[PDB]
This record gives C-alpha cells, structure tokens and sequence, in this order.
RNA sequence: GGCGACACACGUGCUACAAUGCCCACUACAAAGCGAUGCCACCCGGCAACGGGGAGCUAAUCGCAAAAAGGUGGGCCCAGUUCGGAUUGGGGUCUGCAACCCGACCCCAUGAAGCCGGAAUCGCUAGUAAUCGCGGAUCAGCCAUGCCGCGGUGAAUACG
RNA sequence: CGCCUCCUAAAAGGUAACGGAGGCGCCCAAAGGUCCCCUCAGGCGGGACGGAAAUCCGCCGGAGAGCGCAAGGGUAGAAGG
C-alpha cells in the first residue's frame, strides 16, 4: 500500500449485546454493538421473537362450541 | 361489539338451513336477508346470497371471512364516483 | 364560492351554469363577489330569483319576478348591478365641500 | 387536552372513568 | 441504531425517550421501566449499557414493533381489502372506516382539498 | 499475512466441504474469493457539495483502504452530469483486507441491517459472482450515528474463481452468507 | 335497505395550535335539579369500561356526587414537543331480539392537520364578556361538541 | 462571387452547368514536445437510493467508439484515454 493516506488496521474486538466478543480487525481498537450473527433472530434457529402466534386466526377464534345443532 | 359473555349470534334460521345443507351433503345457494348474522366456521364453503335492501348477493364464503358479518360482503351502497 | 339553490324546483347544471354566466356581469365593476347566494323558486305567478352578496362595501339582496325564469333571472341582475354601482360610487358623492 | 380521551381532563369532559380517570 | 432499529433520543428521559419507538406508548413505557427496574428520571445520556441492553433485551423480545408491527398492519388491511367486506372497501378507496360522515369533512383520509 | 478468523475458517472447514460436495481434481479448481468491489453510486455530490471527503473517510473507515474516486464518461442532461464529473468512490479489497471486511460484514453489518430477513439468493452474476447493495453505512460497526451527515447506501460485488452460480452459493454459503431462501 | 352516500360549496359549533400552559399526585369551595324492573352508598373481581355481591331512599333523611377552573407539591423546558388528539390496527365492556351498513364506552398500539388564520365577519356595556364545571328535558343505548338551566372565578372600555 | 469535404468525374491527374449534398472566415498555454502507462462502442447477466442511460462486478465484443467543428481519408501494433 501507498503511505499516509490509509487508516491503519489493528487488532479489535467488537463487543455485542449477546455478550459476545469478536477478535477481529479495525481501524478501531474496541466496538460495542447492539446486535450480531450470533443472536440475531434470522440467523439463532429460527427464533420466533415475540409472535410464536401460529397465526393464529382465523378459523382459529374458538369462543365457541355453545351454538346449537 | 356484541359482548364475549353473550352468545356468538346467528339468527337461528339461517343456521338450522346450513346444518340440514351439512348433513344431506351440500350445496345450493341460499337465499337470505340477514345481513345481521355472523359468518360461521360451519357455512366456511358455501356461497350465500345475502339482501341488501334491492338484490340478494352471491359471496362465496371462504375460511379467512370468518368472523365476519353476512352484509359486510353484499354492499349497500352504489358508487362509481364523482362526475 | 358561489351557491345556487333551487326550491321546490328541479333545475339541470346548464341552467346552474347560465346562472353563473349571468352573474359574471357583476365582475365588471371589479371587487370582490363573496358567497353570492342565488335562490330560484316558482310562484304561482311566475318564477322568483333572489340573491344576497356580501361586497368589501356592503351588500347586495335583490329579487326578480317574471312569468319567465330567464327574464326573472335578468330583472335580478339588474337590480344587483343598480345596487353594486350605487355601493361603488355613493362614497365619492361628497369630495367638495 | 379536553379532546384525549387518554387524560383525566379528557374524561372529565367525556363525562366517563377508566385507567386514567378512576372513581 | 439503539433500541430497537431506532437511536432513541438522547437528552431524554427514558420513560419519554421509549414513546419515540414505534409500539410504545406511554403505557408500554412505564412498564418495561419496571420489568428491568431502571428509573423513569434517568436521561437516556445517562444509562449503563448495563441498564440499556436490559431495557433493549426485553423491549425486542416481548412486544411486535417497527418494521414488524407495520407488516402486521398492512398484512390485516391487506387481507381485509382482499375478502372483500365493507371495511376492505373503505380501505380499498382511500376513504374513512369507522361510520363517521363524509358530506362534509373526512379530510384526514381524503387528503386537503381537491377542485372542482 | 493476518490470521483472521474468516481466512482460516476457509481454508479449515469450507476447502474440504467443498471438495466433497463436487469432487474436485485439483485443488486449483476449488472456488476462491477473489475480490470485492465496494461502490458508491453517490451523484448527490455532483455539483453541490463534492466535500464526499466525508464519504471516503467513512469508507476508508469500513475497509481500511481509501477509496479512489469514479467520474462520469458521457455527459448526462437528465441527471444533470457535466462530463468528468466527481460522482462515486470504489475500493477493491482482496487478500487480507477483503476477509476483514467480510468477517465483519457477516458477523456484524448484516445483522445490523433494518428488517434484515436474509441476503437474496437470486442475486448470482450467472458465472459464480454475487452482488448485494446497502442502504445505509450505520450498518457498519465503526460509523457511529455522531460521525453521519447523511444516510449513504452502497453496491458490493464479491468475485469468486467458480465457474458457475451453483459452486459459488455454495462457497458464499459455507462462508456464512445468511440467504432468505 | 335508505334518511349516516361524498370530486365539491356554505352556515353553526367543539378541540386546539401551547409555559397565564401540559401531565402525575395530594387538597379544597357551589347551585339547580333528578331518582321503585329508578338513583345506587359500601364490599369484592378486573389496568378499565364494567361484572358480582349488597345497605339505604316513596327521598331538606338515602343516592346520582367527583364540582372544575382553584390551592400545595412534583415532572415537562420552547421542540410539531409530556403541544394537539385526528386517523388507523388489535383487544375487550354495555344497551339492546339485533350494533355490516350504523351505537357508546374502555384499554394497547397509531399520533394527522394545526406555529393564531386572505377577502370578509360575530358577540358582549357588569356579575356582563371570557373562562369552569354540574343538572335537566328527550331517552334501551346514543352519534349531546346541540338545546333549556345552574352556580364558580371574574375583566376591559364608552371622547363621542 | 474566396476557401474546405463528398458526388457528378467515364478505376492515374485534371474536368462544366444558376447540377446533387454540406462546411470555413475559428480554435487549443494544452487541445503543443517527450517519456511512461492504459483501451473502445455496444449486447447479456448481476448490484441501495438509481431510471433506456450516472457509478460498480462478470462474460461476450477488431472496432461499429474516440479523435474540438463539415465531410472524407486515416487510425487501438493509436492518431484515442
Ligand atoms: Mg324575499
Ligand atoms: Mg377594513
Ligand atoms: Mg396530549
Ligand atoms: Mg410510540
Ligand atoms: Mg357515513
Ligand atoms: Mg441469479
Ligand atoms: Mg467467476
Ligand atoms: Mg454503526
Ligand atoms: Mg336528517
Ligand atoms: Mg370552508
Ligand atoms: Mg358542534
Ligand atoms: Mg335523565
Ligand atoms: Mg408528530
Ligand atoms: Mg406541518
Ligand atoms: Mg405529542
Ligand atoms: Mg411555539
Ligand atoms: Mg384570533
Ligand atoms: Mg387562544
Ligand atoms: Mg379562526
Ligand atoms: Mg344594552
Ligand atoms: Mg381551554
Ligand atoms: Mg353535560
Ligand atoms: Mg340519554
Ligand atoms: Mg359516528
Ligand atoms: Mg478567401
Ligand atoms: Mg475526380
Ligand atoms: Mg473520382
Ligand atoms: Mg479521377
Ligand atoms: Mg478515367
Ligand atoms: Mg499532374
Ligand atoms: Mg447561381
Ligand atoms: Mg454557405
Ligand atoms: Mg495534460
Ligand atoms: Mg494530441
Ligand atoms: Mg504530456
Ligand atoms: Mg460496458
Ligand atoms: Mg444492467
Ligand atoms: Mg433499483
Ligand atoms: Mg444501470
Ligand atoms: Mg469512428
Ligand atoms: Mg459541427
Ligand atoms: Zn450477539
């Protein structure tokens, strides 16, 4: 490389929410993240955060069985 | 809406039409001016024609109209816009 | 903007328009026409118009009677013009002394 | 605020209760 | 990008700085504040990542939001406009849902007003 | 050169599970990165503030390499483009430099990105190349909200030495690239 | 079924655009009326609308009841905001044979326009205007922000 | 009405008509000298804002691009960048 007009790469860890710790490289010494691969829903299984819904409508209501036949 | 505590409503004599349909094995359409009545898992395939007020109109009834009331799908009013 | 209203009468959106044609005459004396109000209705001798516009000087209520519509739709625009150029010259009358 | 239904004020005006304007 | 997808304003307090995420209201706001046991006085300038992934950990993984809860949104409208009933239909031309009267007003769904 | 997590992961467990899955004769024949492209389409400096010194800093931040400038070869009525104008960066990382991207890109950047619901399996150039374009630069773990004047997104072209798509989904996969189907 | 339509236009009003203000809480002072399948204390369930219990009263007794602005304390710090509360998603409560068209209320989410309004134009001369809440008639419920009343605090200005 | 390019012009040069078509009356301090390096248009496929067309990646692509301006000749084994 040309000299004096990159910024030098170092050692660095980037510190996720997960806990995580990531021994890569930056032009930065230490990151912290909010998220990475090792959490993130689409990546973890198939975490299904917060709507585990199975759907759930629509014949799915079931208040109820009570009208006459 | 009409409260969890009362009943699911149907006016009754549409109902016993779609069960005497289940069990002779269905199905025709069936004429009817209850606009009121709620759609039911069991009338889930039939086609309906409800009133709404001049003709009685075909909806084919299909599992994601369920809760659904019979008018909500025969329309009251005739509008194809402004000038 | 302007509003027609037709009692006990059914008038079609020609006769609206030629209304609005007709009160175009009062541009004339150039200011501002608002919510001129027209009112057509059919006496049993002949049809009435009436009008009521609000000018920056005042305003202007005429009504026109005539066994015809049109011509009633007329005699009240005359009235409206007679009134609209009193209301725009009155104010010079009296310059001297 | 007499317009939201989600303060006391609005309640009072509303003439109603609930969570944010209880008896 | 903190919480969650969105920089919550800082300068802020918590409880008020939440209400910028869409899905939390003043509601969920107080509730999240206790369900991690930081307090509401806090400006946003002023918490541990300690305290922030508490609040983040728990807001992400107990309440649809964002881009998520938009989907939904648009998911029910479009499927209420595809069925075909009545509300499906007020959907269908820009116009209002819930009975109010269109002969004058309904500007809000209609859009500022459109000659003639 | 580095030890970099990403290169070895290559050479350890992605080389062989390769050879296996196609059964190579040579080990020259088994699919390399060769290099990524990274591009800024930009233009929104083309007349106005052609300070996208701030775009290369922020660039040369992601990478590590300062990006060389591109101008227009025609001039464009439309689009407003006087010919030889300043209108977008490009930084070719191979080697070291390319993995450390990408470790970051997968491990960090991506699961940054807004909605993020997996890369598109239909972007392969069709000779075993892929291509994917960004939004925005926060997305990258060292541009902080503070250091942005404005949202910026980019085009990424990863080259590879497979000869055919099939081989390279397989390499790009193995790697750790998230596809949604 | 319609009278509740909706490219548009006009009249009446409500709620605002904010710090003489907004939110939370603690705490005060009215009057006129209304109330037996009627008003409902108190106890319990639910964030709540409300549900279940259940005492009193033909009512100067008992109840609707809390008056609100106000006062004390706390937050907000000039931002389309802790302004504004329109629109929309979802979830409930009630009346009613029945709430698609088309009821009201509650709660989660949404959080529009609007930064004081061109031409023009309304009211009011004192307990008035402005602001603030409470009742009633109609009425199953209610689109009442309408209407008839009732008190609270309480100005400015009139050469002519 | 002078000058340039093509055709008429009968495969050397030349060759008329109030014959058929267009251009000039400038320009460039680099758009000049030299050394070094580089190669186009266009088609398909791929890629945030981004479109027929901006910039990026891939494969094909001998010259159809470029060469300040008309036309012709020339030209990438460069006269182009
Ligand atoms: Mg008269
Ligand atoms: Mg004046
Ligand atoms: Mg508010
Ligand atoms: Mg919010
Ligand atoms: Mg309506
Ligand atoms: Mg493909
Ligand atoms: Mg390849
Ligand atoms: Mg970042
Ligand atoms: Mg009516
Ligand atoms: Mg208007
Ligand atoms: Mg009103
Ligand atoms: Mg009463
Ligand atoms: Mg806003
Ligand atoms: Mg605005
Ligand atoms: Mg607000
Ligand atoms: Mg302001
Ligand atoms: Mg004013
Ligand atoms: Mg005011
Ligand atoms: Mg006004
Ligand atoms: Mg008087
Ligand atoms: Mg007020
Ligand atoms: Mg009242
Ligand atoms: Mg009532
Ligand atoms: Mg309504
Ligand atoms: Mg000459
Ligand atoms: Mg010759
Ligand atoms: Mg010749
Ligand atoms: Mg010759
Ligand atoms: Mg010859
Ligand atoms: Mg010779
Ligand atoms: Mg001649
Ligand atoms: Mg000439
Ligand atoms: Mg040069
Ligand atoms: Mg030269
Ligand atoms: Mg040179
Ligand atoms: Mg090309
Ligand atoms: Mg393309
Ligand atoms: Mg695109
Ligand atoms: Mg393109
Ligand atoms: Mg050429
Ligand atoms: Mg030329
Ligand atoms: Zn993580």
């Amino acid at each position: 490389m040309k000299e004096g007009i990159h910024p030098k790469l170092v050692p660095a860890r980037i510190i996720c929410g997960c806990g995580n710790v990531i021994e890569t490289y930056s032009t930065k010494p230490e990151i912290y993240v909010e998220v990475c691969s090792k959490c993130h829903p689409f990546y973890t299984g198939q975490q299904r955060f917060v709507d585990t819904e199975g759907r759930v409508e629509r014949f799915q209501r079931r208040y109820g069985d009570s009208y006459r036949k | 809406p009409r409260s969890l505590k009362k009943g699911v409503f149907v006016d009754d004599h549409l109902l016993e039409k779609v069960l005497e349909l289940n069990a002779k094995g269905e199905k025709r359409l069936i004429k009817t001016w209850s606009r009121r009545s709620t759609i039911v898992p069991e009338m889930v395939g039939h086609t309906i024609a409800v009133y709404n007020g001049k003709q009685h109109v075909p909806v084919y009834i299909t599992e994601n109209m369920v809760g659904h009331k019979l008018g909500e799908f025969a329309p009251t009013r005739t509008y194809r816009g402004h000038g | 903007t302007m509003n027609i209203t037709s009692k006990q009468m059914e008038i079609t959106p020609a006769i609206r328009q030629h209304v609005a044609d007709r009160l175009a005459k009062l541009e004339k004396w150039q200011t501002h026409l608002i919510n001129p109000h027209i009112i057509l209705s059919k006496e049993p001798q002949g049809f009435v118009a009436d009008a009521t516009i609000n000018t920056p000087n005042g305003v202007l209520v005429a009504s026109g009677k005539h066994e015809d519509m049109y011509t009633a739709i007329n005699e009240l625009i005359n009235k409206l013009e007679r009134q609209l150029n009193k209301l725009q010259h009155k104010g010079e009358a009296r310059r001297a002394a | 605020g007499k317009g939201d239904r989600r303060t006391r004020r609005g309640k009072i005006w509303r003439g109603t209760y609930g969570k944010y304007r209880p008896r | 990008a903190r919480i969650a997808g969105v920089e919550i304003p800082r300068n802020k307090r918590v409880d008020v700085a939440l209400t910028y995420i869409y899905g939390i209201g003043k509601a969920r706001a107080k509730e999240a504040l206790e369900k991690t046991g930081i307090n509401p006085a806090t400006r946003v300038k002023d918490l541990t990542e300690a305290e922030v992934v508490r609040l983040r950990e728990y807001v992400e993984n107990t309440w649809k939001l964002e881009g998520e809860l938009r989907a939904e949104v648009a998911a029910n409208i479009k499927r209420l406009m595809d069925i075909g009933c009545y509300r499906g239909l007020r959907h269908r031309r820009g116009l209002p849902v819930r009975g109010q009267r269109t002969r004058t007003n309904a500007r809000t769904r209609k859009g500022p007003r459109k000659t003639v | 050169p580095l030890d970099v997590a990403l290169k070895r992961k290559y050479y350890e467990e992605v080389r062989p599970e390769l050879i296996r899955r196609f059964g190579y004769q040579n080990v020259w024949e088994v699919p390399r990165l060769e290099k990524v492209v990274i591009n800024q389409g930009l233009g929104e400096a083309k007349e106005d503030a052609r300070i996208l010194e701030k775009a290369a800093q922020e660039l040369a931040l992601i990478t590590g390499q300062k990006p060389a400038v591109t101008r227009a070869k025609k001039s464009i009525s439309n689009f407003k483009l006087r010919k030889g104008m300043p209108i977008g960066l490009r930084v070719t990382l191979r080697r070291d430099r390319m993995w450390i991207f990408l470790e970051k890109l997968l491990n960090v950047a991506l699961p940054r990105i807004r909605d993020f619901r997996g890369l598109n399996p239909n972007s392969f150039d069709g000779r075993g190349n892929y291509n994917l374009g960004l939004r925005e630069q926060l997305i990258f773990p060292e541009i902080t909200y503070d250091m942005v004047d404005a949202l910026r997104g980019m085009d990424i072209a990863v080259v590879t030495t497979a000869e055919t798509d099939e081989e390279a989904r397989a390499l790009l996969e193995l790697l750790g690239f998230p596809f949604r189907k």
